[PDB]
């Protein structure tokens, strides 16, 4: 078991042994890291503790080599030898090895717990390694922080589609939606087994968690849930494949007389020819994700994998290729879980299409002629690895924009993390300029775009429609209810009601809300079709109906509102609840 | 002398687990890159050669203008060759000549990626954005 | 030594092809085997290039089996 | 023909009076009721003759429905040879109750069950007579090339070799084979005719060739005397989907292997062999196959010849030199004792075209009968007819596997069986006798001076063509006549000859147009004369033996006999390895030195370039060893300890090898 | 001395005869497990048959034994032909019947060597050089 040295890749043996991802490390960078954080436990091909028969020393710098082990200070034989000594931890291929000085760096990655806000800026401006071993370690404790979440127990079965719950005493309860999934158990004299794969909903009358499962089982009163922990999959490409600026287009064979829509885009699929990753920047609403498809129509011998981190984006750009390009040589790929429906008009699940669509995280091992990535905001370096030891491919897109909303950070609460650290591209898009820019709003009433234009993009934006009139804002103030962690307000959605029987064409709007648990309780009030904040980028609908519900730090973002309003194609309600973003808007009063 | 002996029986399994666990390491290190350290090995050899057939077909196989089948070897025989770009055709072919593998071949027939047949007139220095690349060049062996 | 350099080639280009899966399709590997066998028995070394140059033009005739822009990059 | 006619013995005995009707001797149609092992060779003959009248799928096992625990099994209960006749199987079971591992054994084994269950083949590929195909789909196997030792090639060129005009070239490499390779090289069964063999001659050389193997003993052995070499080779078809052959060695205890080995001496089992195809360094592009035999005929007949088969390779001395090394002055042995005060030598060699598929089903039926005269006491008669029986159906005319699909092969030697080395020497000795019984007869007779070989010639046609009874005076006479003017040195079908030159010159002794001409009547090829050596000159020795040249060099204070290589294979030993990991060089030193031991007596060789092979291998293991040290000296930071590799690149460890002293 | 180095032999023999029985344990279950795939192999093998026909000619012998190179030639109702060439299928299998050991035989398919169906409308002159023979054809007894 040879590796390589994260932070200067000579050839070594050791792992430390605290660090949670057991980075490999040579000789002296070794030394570095034990001799100055507490991570003293360091494992070669058989671990560092001392061959005793009963002894508990791990400590490397204590432990003496004698014979062939390992032992401590008061059980060494006379031949024996220091490991952690002369500034080098003894391990394979000791004297050919070159030190380093980023172990000051690499420690406060290796040790910080992601709480802050510079961990972050820290993990993504080192070097390469370095970044995927910051991405590695940090989904490594956002998945360890899931083991700290509460334990359920069935208290009664009020129907076998309402269970009742209570959970575990003094551990804080998980948030109740289909990204965690549970376990059941009956493990009382009899039967320590798991009894299927559940999840929960909170529903809407009583103290009943409505859940779904696999298995079809009935559930007793003893049954209890543990949250599923997923492992991290080690990771091993790099973020940006390294840039080649061809001197012709290579791989890719133009096209005669593309279209008369994206007839003022073709000098920039001759930029994507000539380079190897392109990158896009352009605010919403103008052109990106319709770019990719334009890209799909001027390069028409090319195969292309379009990417993103949600679902309702790349089923943004599947109903874009479902217009525009032909569905037979398209596809869509699903995940064989799936708590979430997706979009079902391609041939599901078939690779091989000459343009497949999918998620980062389940993108399969294969091989494109240009690559297409698209929100990078919602874009971690753990996802662009990813998409880079997956897809293979001669040309890479990489199109989003820094201003909207990024990817969530769930263990971040202290500070705020500016666009340029949201990952490696988007800080290049904020370091030296992205190499493809479009800002003109072509989606949104130029109503939207007036005050979308003053809060985020400081007058850059102007819109290729005008004053719509039909862009209502209210203020009102919406005494909250609380759910788990995820508000709920009910006078909001009252007064939603009253804009429903009195406003007859909206009924096709789509609720918007920055709560997933209200997006979930505003369906049985209402029956609109219901989405939230963070996973509608990308989406455009024809009327919007948004609802602040908490005055906080979370629903007063302004990215967080950016991306809301910048959804509507033709019309708007937004019941707002913080006095000033009611004044920084422009609409109407209602 | 019987501590020695115990001296020397560890020390000759440490000797044997030192040369046990290096052929372990470089027999599977070996067998995990055989396709990258083969084809690596290839080109090498090719460069070493110095053929100047071999080298005009890679060095033609670099740009794009890769074969279709075969290189015949008999005089009078069909090879199929990609020709992506317009400057590819400059480079190689000349009226009707076509300078591959360090053999001349008369050109037949060049179609496009839509399987139209074209007329070598029609390749020009401005007409060519309106062809529908790669041609395949069809030609016979002088 | 010229001609024991080829005779070498053929062995190391074969094995690429065998590796590539080439012998899936038989007619191709029929080909490719009576190449390299009339390569290792030749006495000149004009006919020895010619079949060199036959024989490597399988392997540039597969697209993105080998990626030769990063192969000759290094030499 | 009626499809279902399977005992022509009606048809024979009609034939046979029709034609020789005046030849007295009794002919028994089927040889199971023949009196001893020389109406085994006279019934034989004449039905390889008949046999070509009937319809050749009338040959091949005799199936029959019994059942097992009331499910109806179709198994083998006999077998229709060409050679032997009908021979029916003593110990069947119409109705069974359960199957042991034996009976388990055994019916697995014999083809009955498998050409009954498949579909029916035609195979135009060839012209062998194709039974079924047990697959879907047939497979086709292909063979790759060897794997490039790349560091040792740039060494070998940076000493200077293989220049343009050098004496050492390359010529053994790995040649690759398309898919129809097994099946174009099965087809070269199609040289195997049936042949006739003169049966008043036969039976003479027959008794020539046994006091060629007298000083031997052998019998029958039990199932715990018996030594398999390696144990991970593979069982043959059908046993080789589910282990080596230690499982079936492991599994029968010796209870069972005895059952089963008493079991073939009152049965017939025939049995499925498959043809391999071999990956290993050659000079010619041919295909080589390996036909592997089941484990239910390599278990039996390792118990009935293990003991002749390993006292011919303990014994020193003799015509058949297997088991004699050529390492620690055995070369200097083996070819001192091939001239055994002969008068005037030559040394001749010779070369049997297709020695494998050529080889009638007469001269393998009479190397059976030779490698069992050994068993006068241990076995009974029926035993050893059916011991005969068990071989012609598991070696000499079974059904080949080749890449599923069951063919017939027609005849002559499968070269895995557990007596093939031993075989062909008894068929090589039995050529050589023929040759000089041809070249003396045929001879004048009134222009032979020496008034003792006259009467030899005139008593040998006597004792041929004239007596039915074996004429043990004359046989010894004439056994000490070739001993002493034709000395043979035997290894299978290498053989060097130490022949009289003034008598084969005068014809009284085979010269090689008499081994052309026996060859052409009693093999059906021809041999042509650039394959077989002429050595006028002694002190060269054998012009080419085993693949190893000898030369007489100086050594401690006398002269010996080297055996040298081919530069070339040894060149191409180095250069071309068959498996990845042999290319590491740090990995195998062994391999080196090994080489190196074989590749040592080219040092003498005059030809400078060829003696510079040697240093080649010994700076190589010495650059070998060197790096080694390197690269398990950087993976820790202490080298070896004890380290004797120190002495592989000097060259008394390896002079030390072919010094008479051990 | 004494006790010790009699304890030191007899826990090295206890060692050895564990070992032993080990060995002796995986012996008798490989030998179960080979057993069990031989006794399977057979009764595939047995429901494999084509009972009619089989039992037709076993009862038309004059004492039950029929050569085995018969047993298919008259019950398999599968036939496999081989052929290498063009000229070869042109004469023992034109068209979608044809005949052999006295029966007639109707094809259900045709493979190429590389497993790929070939199409009865592609195998003529002018397209023999373009399939990869020999030609698997697959027919069933009539
Ligand atoms: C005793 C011997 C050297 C002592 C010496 O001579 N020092 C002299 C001073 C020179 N310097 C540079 C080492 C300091 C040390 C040095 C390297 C050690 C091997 C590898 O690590 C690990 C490997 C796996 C298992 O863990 C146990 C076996 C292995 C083979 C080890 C055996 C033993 O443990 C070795 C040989
Ligand atoms: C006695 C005499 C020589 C001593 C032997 C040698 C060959 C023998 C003949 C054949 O064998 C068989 C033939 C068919 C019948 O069997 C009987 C008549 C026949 C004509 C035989 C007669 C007699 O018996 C012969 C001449
Ligand atoms: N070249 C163009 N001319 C006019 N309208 C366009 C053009 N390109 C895009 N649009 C419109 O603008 C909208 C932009 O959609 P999209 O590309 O999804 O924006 P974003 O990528 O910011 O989500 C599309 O709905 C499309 O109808
Ligand atoms: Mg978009
Ligand atoms: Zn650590
Ligand atoms: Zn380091
Ligand atoms: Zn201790
Ligand atoms: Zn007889
Ligand atoms: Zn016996």
């Amino acid at each position: 078991a040879v590796g390589a040295c994260v932070l200067c890749n000579s050839q070594t043996s050791l792992r430390c042994g605290a660090c949670i991802r057991r980075p490999f490390l040579c000789c002296k960078c070794c030394y570095d890291h034990v001799i100055s954080t507490s991570h003293k436990l360091v494992l070669s091909v058989n671990p560092y503790v001392c061959n005793a028969p009963g002894c508990d020393v791990t400590d490397v710098t204590q432990l003496y080599l004698g014979g062939m082990s390992y032992y401590c200070k008061s059980h060494k034989p006379p031949i024996s030898f220091p490991l952690c000594a002369n500034g080098q931890v003894f391990g394979l291929y000791k004297n050919t090895c070159v030190g380093s000085d980023n172990v000051t760096d690499f420690n406060a990655i290796a040790t910080c717990d992601w709480t802050n806000a510079g961990d972050y800026i820290l993990a993504n401006t080192c070097t390469e390694r370095l970044k995927l071993f910051a991405a590695e370690t940090l989904k490594a404790t956002e998945e360890t922080f899931k083991l700290s979440y509460g334990i359920a127990t069935v208290r009664e079965v009020l129907s076998d589609r309402e269970l009742h719950l209570s959970w575990e005493v003094g551990k804080p309860r998980p948030p109740l939606n289909r990204n965690y999934v549970f376990t059941g158990y009956r493990v009382t004299k009899n039967s320590k087994v798991q009894i299927g794969e559940y999840t929960f909903e909170k529903g809407d009358y009583g103290d009943a968690v409505v859940y779904r499962g696999t298995t079809t089982y009935k559930l007793n009163v003893g049954d209890y849930f543990v949250l599923t922990s997923h492992t991290v999959m080690p990771l091993s490409a790099p973020t940006l494949v390294p840039q080649e600026h061809y001197v012709r287009i290579t791989g890719l064979y133009p096209t005669l007389n593309i279209s008369d829509e994206f007839s003022s885009n073709v000098a920039n699929y001759q930029k994507v020819g000539m380079q190897k990753y392109s990158t896009l920047q352009g605010p919403p609403g103008t052109g990106k994700s319709h770019f990719a498809i334009g890209l799909a129509l001027y390069y028409p011998s090319a195969r292309i994998v379009y990417t993103a981190c949600s679902h309702a984006a790349v089923d943004a750009l599947c109903e874009k290729a479902l217009k525009y390009l032909p569905i037979d040589k398209c596809s869509r790929i699903i995940p064989a879980r799936a708590r979430v429906e997706c979009f079902d008009k391609f041939k599901v699940n078939s690779t091989l299409e000459q343009y497949v669509f999918c998620t980062v995280n389940a993108l399969p091992e294969t091989t494109a002629d240009i690559v297409v990535f698209d929100e990078i905001s919602m874009a971690t370096n753990y996802d662009l690895s990813v998409v880079n030891a997956r897809l293979r491919a001669k040309h890479y897109v990489y199109i989003g924009d820094p201003a909207q909303l990024p990817a969530p950070r769930t263990l971040l609460t202290k500070g705020t993390l500016e666009p340029e650290y949201f990952n490696s591209v988007c800080r290049l898009m904020k370091t030296i300029g992205p190499d493809m820019f479009l800002g003109t709003c072509r989606r949104c009433p130029a109503e939207i775009v007036d005050t979308v234009s003053a809060l985020v993009y400081d007058n850059k934006l102007k819109a290729h429609k005008d004053k719509s009139a039909q862009c209502f804002k209210m203020f009102y103030k919406g005494v909250i209810t609380h759910d788990v962690s995820s508000a709920i307000n009910r006078p909001q959605i009252g007064v939603v009601r009253e804009f429903l029987t009195r406003n007859p064409a909206w009924r096709k709007a789509v609720f918007i809300s920055p709560y997933n648990s209200q997006n979930a309780v505003a369906s049985k009030i209402l029956g609109l079709p219901t989405q939230t904040v963070d996973s509608s980028q990308g989406s455009e609908y024809d009327y919007v109906i948004f609802t602040q519900t908490t005055e906080t730090a979370h629903s007063c973002n302004v990215n967080r509102f950016n991306v809301a309003i910048t959804r509507a194609k033709v019309g708007i309600l937004c019941i707002m609840s913080d006095r000033d973003l009611y004044d920084k808007l422009q609409f109407t009063s209602l | 002398d019987r501590d020695a002996a115990m001296q020397r029986k560890l020390e000759k399994m440490a000797d044997q687990a030192m040369t046990q666990m290096y052929k372990q390491a470089r027999s599977e290190d070996k067998r995990a890159k055989v396709t990258s350290a083969m084809q690596t090995m290839l080109f090498t050899m090719l460069r070493k050669l110095d053929n100047d057939a071999l080298n005009n077909i890679i060095n033609n196989a670099r740009d794009g203008c890769v074969p279709l089948n075969i290189i015949p070897l008999t005089t009078a025989a069909k090879l199929m060759v990609v020709i992506p770009d317009y400057n590819t055709y400059k480079n190689t072919c000349d009226g009707t000549t076509f300078t591959y593998a360090s053999a001349l071949w008369e050109i037949q027939q060049v179609v496009d990626a839509d399987s139209k047949i074209v007329q070598l007139s029609e390749i020009s220095m401005d007409n060519s954005p309106n062809l529908a690349w790669p041609l395949i060049v069809t030609a016979l062996r002088a | 030594s010229k001609m024991s350099d080829v005779k070498c080639t053929s062995v190391v280009l074969l094995s690429v092809l065998q590796q590539l899966r080439v012998e899936s399709s038989s007619k191709l590997w029929a080909q490719c085997v009576q190449l390299h066998n009339d390569i290792l028995l030749a006495k000149d070394t004009t006919e020895a290039f010619e079949k060199m140059v036959s024989l490597l033009s399988v392997l540039l005739s597969m697209q993105g089996a080998v990626d030769i822009n990063k192969l000759c990059e290094e030499m | 023909w009626d499809l279902l006619k399977y005992d022509f013995t009606e048809e024979r005995l009609k034939l046979f009076d029709r034609y020789f009707k005046y030849w007295d001797q009794t002919y028994h149609p089927n040889c199971v009721n023949c009196l001893d092992d020389r109406c085994i060779l006279h019934c034989a003959n004449f039905n390889v003759l008949f046999s070509t009248v009937f319809p050749p799928t009338s040959f091949g096992p005799l199936v029959r429905k019994i059942f097992v625990d009331g499910v109806p099994f179709v198994v083998s209960t006999g077998y229709h040879f060409r050679e032997l006749g009908v021979v029916h199987n003593q110990d069947v079971n119409l109705h069974s109750s359960r199957l042991s591992f034996k009976e388990l054994l055994v019916y697995a084994a014999d083809p009955a069950m498998h050409a009954a269950s498949g579909n029916l083949l035609l195979d135009k590929r060839t012209t062998c007579f194709s039974v079924a195909a047990l697959t879907n789909n047939v497979a086709f196997q292909t063979v790759k090339p060897g794997n490039f030792n790349k560091d040792f090639y740039d060494f070998a060129v940076s000493k200077g070799f293989f220049k343009e005009g050098s004496s050492v070239e390359l010529k053994h490499f790995f040649f690759a084979q398309d898919g129809n390779a097994a099946i174009s090289d099965y087809d070269y069964y199609r040289y195997n005719l049936p042949t006739m063999c003169d049966i008043r001659q036969l039976l003479f050389v027959v008794e020539v060739v046994d006091k060629y193997f007298d000083c031997y003993d052998g019998g029958c052995i039990n199932a715990n005397q018996v030594i398999v070499n390696n144990l991970d080779k593979s069982a043959g078809f059908p046993f080789n989907k589910w282990g080596k052959a230690r499982l079936y060695y492991d599994s029968m205890s010796y209870e069972d292997q005895d059952a089963l080995f008493a079991y073939t001496k009152r049965n017939v089992i025939p049995t499925i062999t498959q043809m391999n195809l071999k990956y290993a360094i050659s000079a010619k592009n041919r295909a080589r196959t390996v036909a592997g035999v089941s484990i239910c005929s390599t278990m039996t007949n390792r118990q009935f010849h293990q003991k002749l088969l390993k006292s011919i390779a303990a014994t020193r001395g003799a015509t058949v030199v297997i088991g004699t090394s050529k390492f620690y002055g055995g070369w200097h042995n083996m070819l001192k004792t091939v001239y055994s005060d002969v008068e005037n030598p030559h040394l001749m060699g010779w070369d049997y075209p297709k020695c494998d598929r050529a080889m009638p089903n007469m001269l393998r039926i009479m190397a059976s009968l030779v490698l069992a005269r050994k068993h006068t006491t241990c076995c009974s008669l029926s035993h050893r007819f059916y011991r005969l029986a068990n071989e012609c159906a598991q070696v000499l005319s079974e059904m080949v596997m080749c890449g599923g699909s069951l063919y017939v092969k027609p005849g002559g030697t499968s070269s895995g069986d557990a007596t093939t080395a031993y075989a062909n020497s008894v068929f090589n000795i039995c050529q050589a006798v023929t040759a000089n019984v041809n070249a003396l007869l045929s001879t004048d007779g009134n222009k032979i001076a020496d008034k003792y070989v006259r009467n030899l010639q005139h008593r040998l046609y006597e004792c041929l063509y004239r007596n039915r009874d074996v004429d043990t005076d004359f046989v010894n006479e004439f056994y000490a006549y070739l001993r002493k003017h034709f000395s043979m040195m035997i290894l299978s079908d290498d053989a060097v000859v130490c022949f009289n030159s003034t008598y084969a010159s005068q014809g009284l002794v085979a010269s090689i147009k008499n081994f052309k001409s026996v060859l052409y009547y009693q093999n059906n090829v021809f041999m042509s004369e650039a394959k077989c050596w002429t050595e006028t000159d002694l002190t060269k020795g054998p012009h080419e033996f085993c693949s190893q040249h000898t030369m007489l060099v100086k050594q401690g204070d006398d002269y010996v006999y080297l055996p040298y290589p081919d530069p070339s294979r040894i060149l191409g030993a180095g250069c071309f390895v068959d498996d990845i990991v042999k290319t590491d060089g740090t990995l195998m030193i062994e391999r080196f030195v090994s080489l190196a031991i074989d590749a040592y007596p080219l040092t003498k060789h005059p030809n400078q370039e060829y003696a510079d092979v040697f240093h080649l291998y010994l700076q190589y293991i010495r650059k070998l060893h060197d790096e080694l040290t390197g690269h398990m000296l950087d993976m820790y930071s202490v080298m070896l300890t004890n380290d004797n590799t120190s002495r592989y690149w000097e060259p008394e460890f390896y002079e030390a090898m072919y010094t008479p002293h051990t």
